[PDB]
RNA sequence: UUGAUUUGGUGAGAGG
């Protein structure tokens, strides 16, 4: 923020989302997986030789389904403080607080499209991504066994053809990573005797687009389709 | 109908990117027409190459990260979007970036090939920190004009692609910022003459009298079908 | 086309009986067997009813006169028929 | 199960759940005449899908309902004609979520919308107490005959100029345009064209262009 | 201070720049506030209300 | 990269001084283009002729008031200037109109030469009391493009003319109002584009469709210099 | 004859 008061610096550490340096010192900077810091020697214990190495949080799921992730904000062979900022959270920039972000506004009566309260924007805020937000969603699927047999986990998908069998493995389960919409199909999870065969199969939910970032599986000791687990 | 017809005299580069363009010299009022209407279609209408397809080894999605490198795979889509490309001869290139070792890719670690330009050799993308990480995408530069997206080009893309390959939203346009003064002319005869100095700002990549010779032929056969029909 | 029913409601002067007496006439079109007594811009069967009353040719006493004269019609092709 | 608020007078037949109904985020768009409102196309894909299977089906594109059904999940290059040719003449009733009086459900004809946002006539906004910061407003589909004709002769936004509470106008401009109006017709003791003499209304738009 | 700090940058002192149109390409009269203020997109995002 | 070429779909031919060329479809963003272009070039540069100095006996200035009529000077110099009048040959032809006796005077009224005609002669000019009143007006007409007023042509000049000429506003060029609109017009995929809806009202001595080719001619030939 | 479960109810927070 261009104008902003000052206790953006302290809300942004405070509120524990960026990573701030426990021991001051220089840095190794692996950072593809980890900020790799070397403790100056007065900050250093005199057994556990020690450099700290602070995990950072990639793209994940916050409570409304907005992505909390962390990148670092120092460089390689760099000297950090103790008490200093490494890697900015959601919504921070070089330790302050970005919330949204600053933009070029005339105060004027345009054309009537903005009568009430309403905004008129130029195509150059959508076109550099200035507004861009990335959602994500959580979508669980269960294979209960609720009556007449347990339910199952195959891409041998029924009455439906090879508009199944697209987006997932030789066998069964949305694979990785497409562009996936609405109406797709990611785990094939249907029963026999539930032709009386059905489809539960967790699909897509209507309207919506995205990309297959993680899937976890902790399932009923067996899960492995053919020899994966 | 005691009219004239310009020209374009004297056409100074300030810079390779921004530069101003005389025209010379205009009737009486008609100063302000030609500069609002070649700054209308000088924004909207001009054809300029960018990147569409991205192609990183070893990496499925592009919110991932990667080894060895600084910005993340969003930052890299960035970067590269913001990249300034000029090809001459084909209108669908495949560029290619291979390169290791500790410190920043520039855009000058590409592998050109003849016919494609890359004007800005300071143009960073990565920050590689180990010496043992290694980056080799392929990207994949069209032509076009206008502002298409990722979710439209979600479907439009007929020949069948393999899946692997980021989509990057298509920027066109490679004028970014454009102003038309009308002067006095100074006409050794005439005192009711203008003169329109258009002051263009672009990627580097479009050649100003060009973009005008484009501007104003897209004007004439626009013009035609008032001009033909009634 | 149709912007306000105005003249419409001059012509049937409820405001509530313009709807049924459309109704009737646009269900005579809709379904319906019948064929406007107007040119059509392709305007649907409740702005060509509308358009009917308008022009002052279909009101309620128009449409009973109608249906008894098909009623009459009927009767006599089931006795020109049989007998 | 009987009494209270959640009874079944009050929650089940006094007020019931509707189909053939819609809701969206207002906008301006003031474009518009004031009979006609903007409606986006997923939602008018959605709202009418048994008129638009009507007229698949009265064309001979198709057979069964089932590959009506299909053309209309795949959205193929047809059904947006058939589209425009079952919104033309067939209001829809805009409804404000807290209606107070009878001003607050009013009938439009559709104009299909790029987008996902009702675009609303902006007088009409006075009558329906509706902004724009943040607002929301349901679309109901009047689907028999009686009902259409109800919509547009009765309900329809033309027909509501005056409020029922009074003799007072309803659709009185709101803010932008009496700024201009006041802008406009107003005076200046010297200006360009000071005491000169026009034959005409039209040369004085021409003197002001 | 406000002021002082626009008459450090070359901008006007008022706060307010002479805006033309991009449509007809001729000037507002009465030179409109043009600046930069820091908009920020809430979470009520019309594709989750449509 | 191909560009969108349109259909001129419609004249709703209202009057013979009436015209709604609806024009559909453009690339967003080109209906503004056109129309501001055309509005430009047709409200301050189409070449045309009308009355610009009118010399008239009784009278020494523009707030002076002759007798046998009902209307003042001011109104006789807005009826003139409401006057449309084509030259062919020349440029600079002087009129001379006389009237005498009860009745109002039109534009059929005056005397004219072999190189101009008007356009609308039962056009009024005036109106006479007096059945002994006769009025005299040497009319000139010169031929310049588009609207010169009488306030800065007062200012430009400087020669002391004789006293009783009279200045008026010059509507050299020959319509009368032209606005339009631009409206959202469907191509089966992209609902982006846009129709132009332009009206035009001219005076006589001109079809509205021939004014606007003619405005588009001229900035065609105006462009016709840098293209390829 | 070609398929399926929240409403139910509580609590908390939010929009107009
Ligand atoms: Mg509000």
């Amino acid at each position: 923020p261009l104008v902003g008061t000052g206790m953006e610096r302290a809300v942004a550490v405070d509120s524990g989302v960026t990573a701030v340096a426990k021991r001051g010192g220089v840095v190794q900077y692996v950072d593809a997986s980890r900020i790799v810091i070397k403790v100056n020697e007065d900050e250093m214990y005199p057994g556990e030789a020690g450099i700290d190495i602070y995990n950072l949080t990639k793209y994940t799921r916050s409570n409304q389904n907005t992505c909390i992730n962390q990148m670092p904000c120092v460089s390689l062979g760099e000297p950090v403080e103790r008490g200093d900022v490494l890697a900015d959270g959601p919504s921070t920039d070089l330790g302050e607080l970005a919330l949204g972000q600053n933009m070029r506004v005339a105060f004027m009566p345009w054309n009537g499209y903005n009568f009430e309260d309403s905004i008129l924007v130029s195509e150059r805020v959508v076109q550099e991504d200035r507004f861009t937000t990335i959602h994500i969603q959580e979508l669980a699927c269960v294979s209960r066994d609720t009556k007449l047999g347990p339910e199952e986990i195959t891409a041998d998908i029924p009455n439906v053809g090879e508009a199944a069998l697209s987006k997932l493995d030789e066998s069964g389960i949305v694979y990785i990573g497409a562009e996936v919409t609405g109406g797709d199909i990611l785990v094939g999870k249907v029963t026999p005797k539930g032709s009386d065969v059905k489809d539960s199969s967790l699909r897509v939910p209507n309207g919506v687009s995205g990309t297959v970032i993680d899937v976890q599986v902790f399932t009923r000791d067996g899960v492995e389709k053919d020899k994966r687990a | 109908t005691e009219f004239l017809k310009p020209r374009l005299v004297d056409i100074e580069q300030v810079s390779s990117t921004h530069a101003k363009v005389t025209l010379e010299p205009l009737e009486r009022g008609f100063g302000h027409t030609l500069g609002n209407a070649l700054r209308r279609i000088l924004l909207s209408s001009m054809p300029g190459c960018a990147v569409t397809e991205v192609e990183i080894d070893g990496v499925l999605h592009e919110y991932s990260t990667k080894e060895g490198v600084q910005e993340d795979i969003l930052e890299i889509l960035l970067n590269l979007k913001g990249l300034a490309v000029r090809v001459q001869g084909k209108d669908e290139v495949i560029l290619t970036l291979n390169k290791s070792g500790i410190g920043p890719v520039t855009a000058a670690d590409i592998t050109h090939d003849g016919d494609v330009e890359i004007v800005k050799p300071q143009h960073v993308i990565c920050h590689l920190t180990d010496e043992n990480a290694s980056i080799s995408m392929r990207i994949k530069v069209q032509r076009g004009r206008g502002y298409v997206p990722a979710s439209t080009r979600i479907h439009s893309e007929e020949d069948e692609r393999p899946i692997g390959r980021l989509l990057v939203d298509a920027c066109y346009s490679p004028v970014e910022r454009i102003a038309y003064n009308v002067e006095a002319a100074r006409v050794e005869q005439r005192t009711d003459l203008d003169k329109l100095v258009i002051e263009m700002e672009t990627n580097g990549t479009i050649d100003p009298e060009e973009a005008i010779r484009r501007a104003a032929t897209i004007l004439a056969e626009q013009l035609e079908a008032f001009v033909d029909l009634r | 086309a149709r912007v306000t029913v105005q003249d419409a409601v001059e012509k049937i002067g409820n405001r509530f009986d313009l709807v049924l007496v459309a109704a009737r006439r646009a269900r005579q079109m809709q379904v319906g067997g019948k064929d406007p007594l107007v040119p059509e811009e392709n305007d649907k069967t409740t702005v060509i009813a509308l358009r009917e009353i308008e022009e002052g040719l279909i009101n309620n006493q128009i449409l009973d006169v109608r249906e008894r004269q098909e009623q009459q019609e009927q009767e006599a092709a089931e006795l020109q028929a049989v007998t | 199960m009987i009494k209270g608020k959640q009874g079944r007078f009050r929650q089940n037949l006094l007020g019931k759940r509707v189909d053939y109904s819609g809701r969206s985020v207002i906008t301006v768009g003031p474009y518009l005449r004031l009979h006609q409102c903007g409606l986006p196309k997923k939602m008018a894909l959605e709202l009418f899908k048994p008129f638009i299977y009507g007229k698949l089906e009265l064309r001979g594109l198709a057979t069964t309902i089932k590959a009506a059904k299909k053309m209309v999940e795949r959205e193929e290059a047809v059904v947006w004609d058939i589209l425009d040719e079952v919104i033309r003449e067939h209001p829809v009733l805009l409804n404000r979520a807290p209606t107070l009086h009878r001003l607050g459900i009013q009938a439009f004809e559709p104009v299909l919308i790029e987008g996902k946002a009702i675009q609303l006539h902006p007088l009409v906004c006075a009558a329906y107490n509706a902004d724009f910061d943040g607002d929301q407003m349901a679309v109901h589909v009047p689907l028999t005959l009686e009902a259409q004709l109800e919509a547009r002769a009765l309900m329809m936004s033309t027909n509501n100029i005056l409020s029922p509470a009074n003799g007072e106008p309803i659709i009185v401009p709101s803010q932008d345009v009496v700024l201009g109006l006041y802008y406009m017709t107003r005076d200046c003791v010297n200006a360009k064209g000071e005491g000169m003499v026009l034959t005409g209304p039209k040369e004085a738009e021409r003197l002001y262009r | 201070e406000i002021k002082e700090l626009l008459k450090l940058g070359d901008l006007p002192t008022s706060g307010q720049i002479r805006l033309y149109d991009g449509r007809t390409g001729e000037q507002f009269e009465r030179p409109v506030t043009v600046g930069y203020m820091y908009m920020l997109k809430l979470n009520h995002l019309v594709d989750d209300k449509m």
